[PDB]
């Protein structure tokens, strides 16, 4: 399945913070999460204050992921809407992030591929002393 | 429509709740499985939100409970009038107050605490009081032992009748949450009902029975020989003799000839020269006014009838360029939080102590109250140390609400939101602020200290070398001395001796006051309090400010109001909580009122109090070191610490070796809090893992497995064991001093 | 295995209850499920649980 | 009644009687066999 | 008293100064 | 009419618009100070504030040093002001060695308000912040100079 | 970044991924446990080390494991 | 109406010349050259490093090495007679 596209739609209503970007959404990165809203209404920014999203598509930069996840989870707990965000960087680049793929990690989905899964309990892994002087970590293997 | 709401038996009276611990909370009435249910019982039971969502129980439970608070105070009241006639010198105190110590407790003689009942005088053996309770009796005209008996009757009855109230007024009927949120109709009937026929009436024991009783003391006629009060009320001659417009009754008084009341109603100012207290008669007047102030104001809102403001509209009516809507949608908010309500009133009655101390050391409003040094320092240390825990209070439920009951989509409003938006702008500011504060007034006493010690003292700031003199509080000074011959042409007198220009009033041979001067000292001093006050806020407003959310923590809010944090990750995220803001600004609130009456104490002590000989020769207690002394850390180690700590240090073998043991104590409770303090609960837990251990051996391991405690609680009972250590060494200390050396 | 209610003692070294006893409640069937055995104790961990699942070889029934 | 009395056996209020009684005690021994330092 | 005037201030001040900035820039590299 | 707006009319960067900020007297103050004449010479700029520091910087080495109720407190003064001078020299120099390599462009900024494209401050250059830090260099010795001669001579 | 890792005494019960504040776990299919399903850690580049996954899971010992490692721009909650 | 732009993510993020001005050196042309000569000696940073520290190691030296004792008492030594310590030592 494709990742959702990225256009410019409309911004919440909002007089302004001085909890918004800095200069690291100049050089290093920023976030955009884009939303569908059934109406006007007031939801609490995740940088401070009280912002007014309108009806239909919805697109706010932030300045961390977590703030991202933060607002979408008070989206989607609160509001009962569906929400999405993408990572981006200064030349122009952007990352579609979550949900990767098109489905919410609470619930499974088949396709995903396994990271850093030890088939093996936890106590059974070796001291430090079994990986003295390599590069690698008991919890490695 | 205001009107009387109550429902008729909501809660059924019965002791089954007694014997079910933690009824109130779902999880805590299910009983224990480690021995953290127990702690957890004792930290939510007053906390009413977390037992209903319902803001009409739970305005009950707080009106019973206000009514319990009545009760004890009523019950302590009692206590003290009883203790009052039964173990005390009072009335041996009456016939010489200038040369008896105030005595009202006395301990019984096992294991040698015998020794505790000194010699307070008056042919009489026990521990000298610093309440003040004597000094008011007599203000208040009470001779005999009998009259206060009676009044611990009446407190006692009182008592009964408040704590009857409780549990009618939560388990007979109960009122509907209309009848709580009826602010106009509770501020109409507070400030005209409670203020206004308080020192209305309060005005007429004054100008009846507390008048001529101390005219008649003052005169110096034997206290049993003095008429009853009952008599100056039944016999207008008496009150005649002593106050001729009484002669014309009530007459002039409707009549509008007001003058001829000068008699009795005054406006001298300063201080009565035979008995260093504010004038009876200006205290009268004083009481009256206040009484129509009061009478006045409590006419302001709109109830039941046309006329009358509305809070709402008065709120509404106030927005600007800068602020856009205002402080509309306040109402709503300060309506249905308490903990908002908390805040403010935790803040300004906080304030107000604060401004009681300074206002009762500068005008000493009992008779024979500025030459007990003791009880003044006592009081003002005491009601200092209450202002700046309320204070912290006030920070503390600001940010309850901050988590649990603001929401800006029900009940929004364009400050607070305003604020939020600029939050960081104004936390940063607070933090510069700060840092200049305390390098422009610690670091001049750094300085001081090393161009003391490398043998330049004509590099130091002080003034016989680089000035910084308070010219602002000198011209204030001033200006308030010349007042009644200017601005205020009625008074005689200033309104206290404390001012720059006037004589000195002296009672038995001691200093009651004389004008204060201010020099660099004062003037450094006054930074230090600027500055500490100033990090205070930072701490506590900081705190506030980011409870709901931060850069960090994005959803912070969602944590709560206490938590310990969100984990090592980012850097590390210990005490991001608003509560723990509360924790830390504790320590400061306690750093701040250290150095504040510590200053109190020894200018006091150098500048003020002391004998006079004859001839106008005065003799401080310290002779005037302050000056010199207070500007270097060295000083206040040494001639304030070191110096005066002597008395608490060798009271052993006498009356006041209480206080050299609770010295001792309270410097051991204090570093027994480091404990908590600098620990983390996974070692005492893995400690009590091999504990266990050992009680599982032997057979005895309790079922109620045995936890470290929480870390919030950590932090608790660390801040709350170094509160009690600090205070308390202070505290004997400074009494230990001034009941040795005063 | 051992049978439900059976008293087992724990070997998982990493286990709260390591080295004490619990009670079988549920023998998993499924030849695929890693850790079948159910148990339950009588004092709960510092996660506040009071149950967990082990092999075949992280128990021994003893009485 | 057996609530109350179930709240009297309370850990807290056990405590405080024990302790009571305990205090009262000790102080009536101290006071007909005082400055005890042997025995 | 003579040489303790050259080296003082030099180890006092100079050394400090030179190590500091040789530090600052070696850390900022 | 409000008096905050968003900064430049973006309401999520960090920051507000307030009389303070933006506001003709201190917008026109700001730009025709020598650190923002974006398109003059770092090392005039660099002379202008150097003069200006070591002007100002004289005045409270003279008054509250340690020589001063004595007959050599202006050269004391000054010399300690010009000490100060050389050592936020050597900071700025260290600065510009630690912040800026040869080679890298300008980290300034190349949009104005209006959001057209200007080119960007060469202040923000290594060769630039050097010869910034030589104007300062320069300028403050020179001021501390005219000041002593205007206090003492 | 931070490691975080998920170990076969995985119950599948879902907990720490929506506990995670920064999106960094998911739920993929397996067959070691009832619930069908087991945690995984494919985003840890945007992982803090906050360990609420770690306080949400039931397991004993821990089928969730944060070792934190080396520090990042985004490991350390930074928004400068 | 929009504030995000791929093609301009200088105006996205703010990066803005907030008081920069474009105008030309205000600066006196005959006081500019006069700088420009003179100063250039300073602006190569390795160069002005070396001087600074070197010469400011060197004067301050010389201003430490001949300093009075009308300045320094430390230069000036004692002037009064020693005391005898605690135990009659020297
Ligand atoms: C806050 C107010 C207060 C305080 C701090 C004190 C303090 C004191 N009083 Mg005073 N007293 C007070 C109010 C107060 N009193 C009032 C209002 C009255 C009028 C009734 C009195 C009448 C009074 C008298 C006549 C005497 C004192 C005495 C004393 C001293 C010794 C107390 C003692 O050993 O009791 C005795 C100790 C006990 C009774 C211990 C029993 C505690 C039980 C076991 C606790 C059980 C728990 C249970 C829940 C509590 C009962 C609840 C009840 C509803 C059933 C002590 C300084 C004595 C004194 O000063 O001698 C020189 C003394 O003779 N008081
Ligand atoms: C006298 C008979 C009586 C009986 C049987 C009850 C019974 C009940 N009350 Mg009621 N009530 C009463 C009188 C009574 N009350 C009075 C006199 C008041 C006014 C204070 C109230 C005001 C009131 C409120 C506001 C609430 C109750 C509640 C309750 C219910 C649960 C309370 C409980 O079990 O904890 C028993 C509590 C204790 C045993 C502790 C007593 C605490 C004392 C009074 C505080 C003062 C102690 C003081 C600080 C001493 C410390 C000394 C030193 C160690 C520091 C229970 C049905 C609660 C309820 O219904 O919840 C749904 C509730 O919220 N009552
Ligand atoms: C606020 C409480 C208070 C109370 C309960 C009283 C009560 C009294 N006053 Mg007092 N009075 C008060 C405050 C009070 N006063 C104050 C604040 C002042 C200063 C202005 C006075 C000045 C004053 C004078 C000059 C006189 C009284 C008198 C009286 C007595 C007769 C009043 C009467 O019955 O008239 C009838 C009641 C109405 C018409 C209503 C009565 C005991 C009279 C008195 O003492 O006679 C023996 C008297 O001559 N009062
Ligand atoms: C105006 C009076 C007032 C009232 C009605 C409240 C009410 C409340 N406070 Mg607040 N607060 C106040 C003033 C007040 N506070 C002040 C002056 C401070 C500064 C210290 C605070 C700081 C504060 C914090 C940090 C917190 C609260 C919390 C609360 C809530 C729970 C309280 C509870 O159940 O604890 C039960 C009561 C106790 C456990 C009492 C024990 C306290 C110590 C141990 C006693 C100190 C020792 C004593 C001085 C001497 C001991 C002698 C001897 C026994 C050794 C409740 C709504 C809590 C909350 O969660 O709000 C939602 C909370 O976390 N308050
Ligand atoms: C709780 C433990 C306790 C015990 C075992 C005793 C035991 C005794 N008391 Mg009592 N006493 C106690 C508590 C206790 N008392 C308390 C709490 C009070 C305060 C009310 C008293 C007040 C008291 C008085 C006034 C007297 C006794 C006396 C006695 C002795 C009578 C024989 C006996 C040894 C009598 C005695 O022998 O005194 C010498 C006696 O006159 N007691
Ligand atoms: C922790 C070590 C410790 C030890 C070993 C002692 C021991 C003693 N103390 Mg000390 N004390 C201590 C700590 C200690 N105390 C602390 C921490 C304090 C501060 C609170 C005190 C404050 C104190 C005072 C004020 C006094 C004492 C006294 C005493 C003596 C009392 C003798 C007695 O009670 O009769 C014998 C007691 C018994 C036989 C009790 C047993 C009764 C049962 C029912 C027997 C059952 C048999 C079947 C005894 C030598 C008294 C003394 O006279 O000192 C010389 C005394 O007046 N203590
Ligand atoms: C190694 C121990 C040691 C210590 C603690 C001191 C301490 C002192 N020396 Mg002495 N010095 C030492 C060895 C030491 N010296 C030796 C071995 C010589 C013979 C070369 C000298 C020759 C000397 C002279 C001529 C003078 C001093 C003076 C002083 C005083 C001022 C500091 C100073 O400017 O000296 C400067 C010290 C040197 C130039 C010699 C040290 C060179 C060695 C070989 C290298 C040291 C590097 C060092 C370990 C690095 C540490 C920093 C690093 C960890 C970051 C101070 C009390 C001054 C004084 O007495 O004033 C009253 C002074 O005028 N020292
Ligand atoms: C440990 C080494 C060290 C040494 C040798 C000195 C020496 C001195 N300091 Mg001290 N100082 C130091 C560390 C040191 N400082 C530290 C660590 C602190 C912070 C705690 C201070 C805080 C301090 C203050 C606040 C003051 C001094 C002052 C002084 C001067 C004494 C007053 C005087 O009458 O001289 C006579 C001084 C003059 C006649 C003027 C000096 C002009 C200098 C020599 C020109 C040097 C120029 C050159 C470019 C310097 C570059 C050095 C760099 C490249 C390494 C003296 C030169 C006083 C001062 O500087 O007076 C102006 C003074 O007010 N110091
Ligand atoms: C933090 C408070 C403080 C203050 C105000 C002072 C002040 C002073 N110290 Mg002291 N000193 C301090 C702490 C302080 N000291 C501490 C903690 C120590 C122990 C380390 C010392 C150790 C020490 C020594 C050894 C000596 C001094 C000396 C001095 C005097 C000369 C200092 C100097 O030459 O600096 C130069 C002054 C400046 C560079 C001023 C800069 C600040 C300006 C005003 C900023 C302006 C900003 C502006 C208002 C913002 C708006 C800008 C807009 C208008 C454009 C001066 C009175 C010397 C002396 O002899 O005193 C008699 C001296 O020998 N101090
Ligand atoms: C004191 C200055 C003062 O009272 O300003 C008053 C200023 C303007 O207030 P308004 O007239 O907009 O207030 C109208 C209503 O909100 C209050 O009646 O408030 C601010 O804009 C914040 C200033 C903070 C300045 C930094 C501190």
């Amino acid at each position: 399945t494709p990742p959702e596209l990225d256009p410019n739609t409309p911004s919440p209503i909002f007089g302004g913070s001085t909890g918004g970007l800095l200069r690291k959404a100049q050089v290093e990165e920023f976030y955009v999460i884009t939303w569908d809203s059934p109406k006007e209404q007031i939801f609490e920014m995740p940088t401070g204050g009280a912002a007014i999203m309108r009806e239909g598509p919805n697109l706010l930069k932030l300045a961390r992921k977590e703030q991202c996840l933060a607002l979408g989870t008070r989206l989607r707990s609160k509001y009962k809407i569906k929400y999405q965000f993408y990572r981006v960087f200064p030349n122009g680049e952007v990352q579609y992030l979550h949900p990767k793929d098109g489905v919410y990690p609470e619930k499974v989905n088949a396709g995903r591929q396994g990271v850093g899964q030890n088939f093996r309990s936890i106590g059974k892994n070796v001291s430090p002393i079994e990986v003295k002087f390599t590069g690698k970590q008991p919890y490695d293997l | 429509e205001v009107k009387i709401l109550v429902d008729r038996d909501p809660i059924k009276t019965s002791f089954e709740q007694w014997a079910k611990p933690g009824h109130f909370s779902r999880t805590i009435a299910k009983g224990p499985d480690t021995t953290t249910w127990i702690w957890n019982l004792h930290a939510d039971a007053h906390d009413f939100d977390s037992h209903t969502s319902d803001l009409e129980e739970i305005s009950r439970k707080v009106f019973s409970a206000h009514f319990g608070q009545l009760s004890i105070i009523f019950l302590w009241l009692s206590g003290m009038y009883f203790h009052g006639a039964r173990f005390s010198n009072y009335e041996a105190w009456l016939n010489d107050p200038t040369h008896i110590k105030p005595s009202a407790q006395v301990v019984w003689p096992i294991v040698g605490q015998e020794i505790l009942n000194g010699d307070v005088g008056g042919g009489f053996r026990g521990i000298q009081i610093t309440s003040g309770f004597f000094q008011i009796w007599r203000a208040s005209g009470i001779t005999s032992e009998l009259q206060l008996y009676c009044t611990a009757i009446g407190a006692l009855v009182f008592a009964g009748l408040m704590l009857f109230a409780g549990w009618f007024h939560y388990h007979k009927a109960a009122p509907k949450l209309a009848w709580f949120q009826d602010v106009e109709s509770m501020l109409n009937h507070h400030l005209a009902g409670l203020l206004g026929l308080g020192s209305l009436s309060w005005a007429g024991h004054q100008v009846h029975v507390s008048l001529p009783i101390n005219q008649f003391l003052n005169a110096g006629v034997d206290p049993k020989e003095i008429p009853l009060p009952h008599e100056f009320i039944l016999n207008r001659d008496l009150l005649a003799q002593l106050y001729p417009s009484f002669a014309e009754g009530a007459t002039p008084f409707f009549t509008l000839n007001w003058s001829k009341y000068a008699d009795f109603l005054t406006f001298r100012g300063g201080l009565d020269p035979l008995t260093g207290g504010l004038w009876l008669t200006d205290i009268a007047h004083h009481h009256l006014a206040i009484a129509i102030l009061f009478l006045i104001a409590g006419h302001m809102y709109r109830t039941n009838w046309g006329i009358g403001h509305g809070i709402k509209d008065i709120l509404e009516a106030h927005k600007g360029p800068f602020t856009g809507q205002g402080h509309k949608g306040l109402y709503e908010i300060l309506t249905t939080s308490w903990h908002a309500q908390l805040s403010i009133n935790l803040a300004m009655l906080g304030s107000l102590t604060i401004v009681v101390a300074q206002h009762m050391y500068s005008m000493p409003p009992y008779p024979y109250l500025a030459t007990d040094y003791a009880t003044q320092l006592s009081l003002f240390t005491h009601h200092m140390w209450i202002g700046g825990f309320l204070i912290v209070g006030a920070a503390a439920h600001a940010a309850i609400f901050m988590v649990r009951d603001y929401d800006p989509t029900t009940r929004y409003n364009d400050l607070l939101d305003r604020v939020l938006r600029h939050r960081d702008a104004i936390i940063s500011h607070l933090n510069w602020v700060c840092i200049f504060l305390g390098f422009h007034s610690f670091g001049l006493y750094i300085h001081n200290d090393t161009m003391s010690a490398l043998g330049r003292p004509q590099d130091m700031f002080s003034d016989t070398a680089i000035q910084l003199q308070p010219v602002f509080a000198q011209w204030i000074q001033n200006t308030h001395a010349l007042a009644p011959g200017t601005t205020a042409p009625g008074a005689t007198a200033s309104t206290s001796l404390t001012w720059g220009g006037g004589d000195l009033v002296a009672v038995g041979g001691k200093v009651a006051l004389l004008p204060i001067p201010l020099g660099t000292a004062d003037f450094l001093v006054h930074h230090i309090h600027a500055f500490t006050i100033h990090v205070t806020v930072l701490i506590l407003l900081k705190g506030v400010l980011f409870a709901r959310s931060s850069r960090l923590i994005p959803d912070k809010a969602n944590l709560g109001f206490r938590f310990p944090c969100d984990g090592p990750g980012r850097g590390g995220t210990c005490q991001v909580s608003a509560w723990d803001h509360v924790f830390l600004g504790l320590f400061w609130m306690y750093n701040s009122i250290s150095v504040v009456i510590f200053h109190f104490s020894w200018k006091m002590q150098s500048d003020v109090w002391g004998t006079i000989n004859d001839q106008g020769v005065v003799t401080h207690i310290t002779a005037g070191n302050f000056a010199q002394s207070s500007i270097t850390i060295n000083g206040w180690l040494r001639d304030f610490l070191w110096a005066q700590a002597s008395q608490v240090i060798q009271s052993y073998g006498s009356s006041l070796s209480a206080y050299g043991l609770f010295f001792l104590g309270a410097h051991f409770v204090w570093a027994f809090s480091l404990m908590f303090l600098f620990s983390g609960r996974g070692y005492w837990q893995e400690l009590i893992e091999s504990i266990v251990w050992a009680h599982n051996k032997l057979k005895v391991a309790p079922a109620t497995q045995p936890r470290a405690l929480s870390i919030v609680q950590g932090r608790a009972v660390g801040v709350t064991h170094y509160l009690l250590g600090g205070i308390a060494t202070t505290w004997a200390f400074f009494l230990a001093r001034i009941i040795a050396v005063g | 295995g051992p049978k439900r209610g059976a008293k087992v003692k724990i070997l998982r070294k990493e286990s709260y209850w390591y080295k004490g006893t619990g009670s079988v409640v549920a023998v998993d069937q499924d030849p695929n499920t890693r850790y079948p055995v159910v148990v339950r104790f009588n004092k709960v961990n510092y996660a506040n649980v009071s149950t967990n699942n082990y092999a075949l070889d992280e128990i021994q029934e003893v009485e | 009644m057996r609530d109350l009395k179930t709240y009297l056996s309370v850990a807290p209020v056990v405590s405080t009687l024990w302790f009571g009684a305990l205090a009262g005690l000790l102080i009536e021994i101290n006071r007909f066999f005082p400055d005890a330092l042997i025995f | 008293i003579n040489l303790p005037s050259l080296f003082v201030p030099l180890v006092g001040l100079l050394f400090p100064a030179v190590a500091m900035a040789s530090l600052f820039l070696h850390v900022e590299k | 009419y409000q008096v905050i707006q968003p900064i430049n009319g973006d309401p999520f960067i960090g920051s507000l618009e307030t009389p303070v900020t933006s506001s003709p007297l201190i917008a026109w103050y700001l730009s025709n100070l020598p650190a923002y004449r974006t398109a003059v010479s770092p090392l005039l700029r660099g002379i202008e504030v150097g003069l200006a520091h070591g002007y100002l910087l004289v005045g409270p080495f003279v008054k509250a040093g340690p020589l001063r109720n004595t007959e050599i407190a202006g050269q004391a003064g000054s010399l300690a002001a010009g000490g100060l001078v050389v050592i936020l020299s050597l900071c700025l120099t260290i600065y510009g060695i630690s912040s800026f390599n040869e080679g890298a462009p300008s980290t300034a900024p190349s949009l104005t308000l209006t959001g057209r494209k200007k080119e960007p401050d060469q202040l923000q250059t290594a060769d630039g912040w050097a010869k910034f830090t030589g104007g300062f260099f320069f300028g403050g010795i020179s001021g501390v100079i005219w000041a002593y001669f205007l206090l003492y001579v | 970044s931070h490691s975080v890792k998920i170990y076969d005494t995985c119950i599948g019960c879902t907990q720490c991924v929506r506990a995670c504040p920064t999106d960094v776990l998911e739920m993929i299919p397996w067959g070691g446990c009832k619930a069908k399903q087991i945690a995984s850690a494919p985003r840890t580049e945007d992982c803090v080390g906050c360990k609420r996954c770690e306080s949400a899971c039931p397991t004993d010992f821990l089928s969730v494991r944060v070792y934190l490692w080396h520090e990042t721009t985004r490991s350390m909650g930074l928004a400068y | 109406s929009v504030y995000f732009d791929l093609e301009d993510l200088g105006n996205t993020t703010g990066q803005w010349d907030s008081y920069g001005s474009d105008a030309p050196s205000p600066y006196n042309p005959l006081q500019s050259k006069l700088f420009e000569t003179f100063a250039a000696p300073f602006t190569k940073r390795g160069l002005l490093l070396k001087f600074l520290i070197l010469g400011g190691g060197s004067t301050l030296a010389y201003l430490s090495a001949t300093a009075s004792g009308d300045i320094l008492p430390i230069t000036r030594g004692p002037q009064q007679p020693p005391k005898l310590g605690p135990r009659g030592k020297i």
